[PDB]
């Protein structure tokens, strides 16, 4: 089920000593309130400056248990998007009044999402997927 | 030696497992040296990614359950952290996996908040790779050094 | 204690000088001794043991 | 005749109760064998954990360990990966006698 989605318009792209993992920084383009900071493997999903993505948080994808590679004659909520990852909600934190951070970290590759209405269904859950489109 | 008495004592009293700290201060003693503190920054690097065939063999080619090192006889994986365009594991999702093996299950998971010697700025713009943090026994930020 | 010859390097140093020094009998094989079952080698690097 | 009874071993105190999770012991190998063995069992699509390890290079014994997921034994998917390592050498076998028949 999905627990937050929106659409991110990037403002930089960070490598930052890496080969493989840039920084990229998107405020939104139906909130003002809202920023996102997230490492993405630029190798498998490159994204330049000024790009449209689509940013969505699932709390799980379409009777699982674990994971096992995708076989045929499956369907994923990861069937819709281009760049999907897993990780795990560590910290919460409000800015100010009418703001609430998150703070994901991907197996080490990190995200920050900011807003106003994250607060409703972002739990503090050890499992989030994160899929972006386009 | 040479009988059960003085056997007792080096496995339970004099051996070194139970030498860690010192008895000066309290300092650890015992840890490793060069080429194992120069590849845990490589290893836990936010670069660092591996395949499906790549992970299992470094978790397999440390710990072994048949010299007695997993705790589950079994050796327990986690799903990766890139799912769609090519399934790829993170280099510190390797030390969730080896401490997830020789932890014992019962006890949760450990919980460290610290630094490491490599400053910010070397890793570019805005990274939080100095912050060690370690949460229900995954290391989530921070890579590792002699620290 | 004797002075006798007083030529130098005095033989047989009797069984007080037995018991006194660094070595004597009280220090090199009462406080220290040599074991049986022992054994010594010059040591290697080793990452699999 | 006699079959040759050191060369594999299976090591009980690793071994599933199903059959399913085993770890082998196979004396005078190194990578040669477990590296290509290991790549060849892994692409069996019921492997769910392989790998191999040498436990120390002084002497030459090679641990690999197999985990199925069920409906296939550690020893069944141990003979199709050493099948199939055969028929991959019946390939490259083939393909370059042809060029040399080529030339």
């Amino acid at each position: 089920n999905t627990l937050f989605d929106d659409i991110f318009q990037v403002s930089e792209v960070d490598p930052g000593r890496y080969n493989k993992v840039c920084r990229i920084e998107a405020a939104s383009t139906t909130q003002d309130q809202c920023k996102l900071t997230l490492d993405i493997n630029v190798e498998l999903f490159p994204v330049a400056a000024q790009d449209s993505l689509t940013v969505t948080i699932a709390s799980s994808l379409n009777a699982t248990r674990s994971w096992r590679p995708p076989q045929a004659g499956d369907r994923s909520l990861a069937d819709d998007y281009d760049y999907v990852m897993y990780g795990t909600a560590y910290k919460f934190e409000e800015v100010s009044k009418d703001l609430i951070a998150v703070y994901y970290s991907f197996g080490g590759l990190l995200m920050r999402l900011e807003g106003n209405y994250r607060n409703l269904n972002n739990l503090k859950q050890e499992n989030a997927y994160l899929l972006i489109r386009r | 030696p040479q009988n059960e008495n003085a056997r007792a004592e080096a496995l339970n009293l004099a051996n070194t497992d139970s030498q860690y700290l010192t008895p000066t201060s309290g300092s650890p003693v015992r840890g490793l040296i060069q080429d194992h503190i120069s590849a845990g920054v490589w290893l836990t690097s936010k670069d660092s990614f591996f395949t499906r065939e790549q992970y299992q063999q470094y978790i397999y080619g440390c710990i072994r359950p048949e010299d007695g090192h997993t705790t589950r006889s079994k050796i327990v994986t986690l799903p990766p952290t890139i799912f769609k365009p090519y399934p790829l594991w993170t280099g510190k999702q390797i030390i969730t996996t080896v401490l997830l093996n020789v932890t014992p299950p019962d006890m949760p998971g450990i919980n460290l908040i610290s630094k490491n010697k490599i400053k910010n700025e070397y890793w570019g713009k805005g990274s939080l790779e100095n912050e060690v943090l370690f949460k229900d026994g995954a290391l989530l930020c921070g890579i590792l050094d002699k620290s | 204690k004797a002075q006798g010859r007083t030529s130098g390097k005095v033989p047989i140093p009797g069984v007080k000088q037995a018991l006194e020094k660094k070595e004597g009998l009280f220090r090199k094989h009462m406080m220290g001794k040599r074991v049986n079952y022992a054994a010594r080698s010059v040591i290697s690097p080793d990452p699999n043991i | 005749e006699e079959p040759d009874r050191e060369k594999i071993k299976l090591l009980t105190q690793a071994t599933s109760e199903d059959g399913t999770s085993a770890s082998f012991q196979i004396v005078e190998e190194d990578h040669t064998l477990g590296n290509a063995l290991r790549y060849v069992i892994m692409k069996n699509p019921d492997v769910e954990f392989c790998g191999y390890s040498i436990p120390h290079p002084s002497e030459n014994l090679l641990n690999i360990r197999i985990q199925t997921y069920g409906e296939t034994t550690a020893v069944d998917a141990l003979q199709k990966g050493l099948k199939d390592l055969m028929d991959l050498c019946d390939v490259v076998e083939s393909k370059f006698t042809e060029k040399i028949k080529s030339m």
